[PDB]
């Protein structure tokens, strides 16, 4: 059930845009 | 002597599931996890760095077959290294090769796979848009090795509890090397029936990386519906159910046919006529839908490439080509040549994982 | 090709 905002990976693209 | 009587004057051997885990006094506290027709996986407790981990017990030393999946898979690993592929942290077998019955591969544990999570959840576009986006990172770098995974599916996606996603399961990998022709030389039965590419089936032995591509758009269909898009029950009636969703094959699509049995059957096929996605996926998002419908392609050699595909709109918020690596030195035409009987390949597999071996001292 | 004859196999 413990289904983005803690994921490294993501957390990268996000960081650059 | 004897490890395991070593092992056992701590705690030592342990049984799972009929299986006896001899992985010695550093690994304790084993729990199923799955198992395929010669191997089992198993969570597990590493006493030294006090962490668990997931080890898998091989037997293939009674089949060549077997053998030679064990060695490339143990072969590729080894010299991968990227974020969304699992690695192999350690290798235990006997000293000897000749007590070598079992070869133990420890690797990174993961909570879950993707085919555990669609049976019980149904996944947000942006879930669906990440998990396929790193799933072609991954495939990028594996094709970019010259390896085919050739079993992709949902059950070979693990996932943890932070959305990460790692390809595991590279058995049925192998190296083709792009420069030497493998038509007719690579192997037949190759990919799950519901991932199996078209031309697996129709051109045996003559496929190429495209068939990873095909099988990342059933995956991805999955997803969209928790439901397999081609349930075919064999390999007719597979040929059946891709052509119910894609239609009758055009002529330039029945060209690229090398098997003219094959064709010649396909031309002997009643016409049926193409579904729209929109219609079988209707709340799908659209921009997921044309690549759905690119990497789902009859031909194979206009199929989306792996680094195409992660330039379409749909993951344009993850694209990132300076941060979607490569192998430092693919796979060349040596590294395919192990049609070997099984007890060189055992030997080549001792060989292989003798640097994990107690006091290696290089 | 041994599991892929596409000339049918009686039924
Ligand atoms: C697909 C798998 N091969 C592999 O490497 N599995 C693996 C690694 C894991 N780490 N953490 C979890 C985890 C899992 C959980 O399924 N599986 C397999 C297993 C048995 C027989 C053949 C093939």
């Amino acid at each position: 059930m413990q289904l983005l905002d803690s994921s490294n990976l993501a957390r990268r693209r996000r960081r650059r845009r | 002597a004897s490890m395991a009587a070593a092992a056992a004057a701590g705690a030592g051997p342990e049984m799972v599931r009929g299986q006896v885990f001899d992985v010695g006094p550093r690994y304790t506290n084993l729990s199923y996890i799955g198992e395929g027709a010669y191997g089992m996986v198993c969570s597990a407790y590493d006493n030294v760095n006090k962490v668990r981990v997931a080890i898998k017990k091989i037997s293939p030393f009674e089949h060549q077959t077997y053998c030679q999946r064990t060695l490339r898979e143990i072969k590729i690993l080894l010299r991968f290294r990227h974020e969304n592929i699992i690695g192999i942290n350690d290798i235990i077998r006997a000293p000897t090769i000749e007590q070598m019955k079992d070869v133990y591969i420890v690797q990174d544990l993961m909570e879950t796979d993707l085919y555990k999570l669609l049976k019980t959840q149904h996944l947000s576009n942006d879930h669906i848009c990440y998990f396929l986006y790193q799933i072609l990172r991954g495939l990028k770098y594996i094709h970019s090795a010259n390896v085919l995974h050739r079993d992709l599916k949902p059950s070979n996606l693990l996932l943890n509890t932070t959305c990460d996603l790692k390809i595991c399961d590279f058995g049925l990998a192998r190296v083709a090397d792009p420069d030497h022709d493998h038509t007719g030389f690579l192997t037949e039965y190759v990919a799950t029936r519901w991932y199996r590419a078209p031309e697996i089936m129709l051109n045996s032995k003559g496929y190429t990386k495209s068939i990873d591509i095909w099988s990342v758009g059933c995956i991805l269909a999955e997803m969209l519906s928790n439901r397999p898009i081609f349930p075919g029950k064999h390999y007719l009636d597979q040929l059946n159910h891709i052509l119910g969703i894609l239609g009758s094959p055009s002529q330039e699509d029945l060209n690229c046919i090398i098997n003219l049995k094959a064709r010649n059957y396909l031309l002997s096929l009643p016409h049926k006529n193409k579904v729209p996605w929109n219609r079988l996926f209707p709340n799908a998002d659209s921009k997921a839908l044309d690549l759905l419908d690119k990497m789902l392609t009859f031909n194979p050699h206009k199929r989306i490439e792996v680094e195409q595909a992660l330039a379409h709109p749909y993951l344009e918020q993850y694209y990132d080509p300076s941060d979607e690596p490569i192998a430092e030195a693919p796979f060349k035409f040596d590294m395919e040549l192990d049609d070997l009987p099984k007890e060189k390949l055992k030997e080549l597999i001792f060989e292989e994982t003798a640097r994990f071996q107690p006091g290696y001292r290089s | 090709p041994v599991k892929f004859i596409f000339p049918p196999p009686p039924l």
